[PDB]
């Protein structure tokens, strides 16, 4: 006298299954990104300004060495 | 139309400065400060006469 055994869902039911789209925001604001970009640009401009002025002075020194050696 | 006058090989003899270019560049500033008068005299002769044969001395 064996009872019926068959593939059935568990008593109660199965757990919920997600189906809706899940695309989070995961980002900053436009103002923040623009601000960081401009800040990086300004820092780079300042550094290159100092470096290029120093390079101009070094080139002047090299040219003076050449001038002293020319005669 | 004329003979080109050239100095003799003796008149072109001189005690050479046989140091290399890096040696000259290392001393360039002090050398320019110290030997300025003869160098400027030669350069003035060279740019005024426009002839190397007139500024050998």
């Amino acid at each position: 006298a064996s009872k019926v055994k068959q593939d059935m869902p568990p008593p109660g039911g199965y757990g919920p299954i997600d189906y809706k789209r899940n695309l989070p925001r995961r980002g900053l604001s436009g103002y923040s990104m623009f601000a960081v970009g401009i800040g990086t640009l300004l820092f780079g401009y300042w550094s290159m300004m100092k470096w290029n002025r120093e390079r101009r002075r070094l080139q002047i020194e090299d040219f003076e060495a050449r001038i002293a050696l020319m005669p | 139309p004329g003979i080109v006058e050239l100095p003799t090989l003796e008149d072109l003899k001189v005690q050479e400065v046989k140091v290399s270019s890096s040696v000259l560049k290392a001393a360039a500033h002090h050398y320019g400060a110290q030997c300025d008068k003869p160098n400027k005299e030669f350069m003035l002769c060279r740019w005024e006469e426009k002839d190397p044969r007139r500024c050998l001395e």
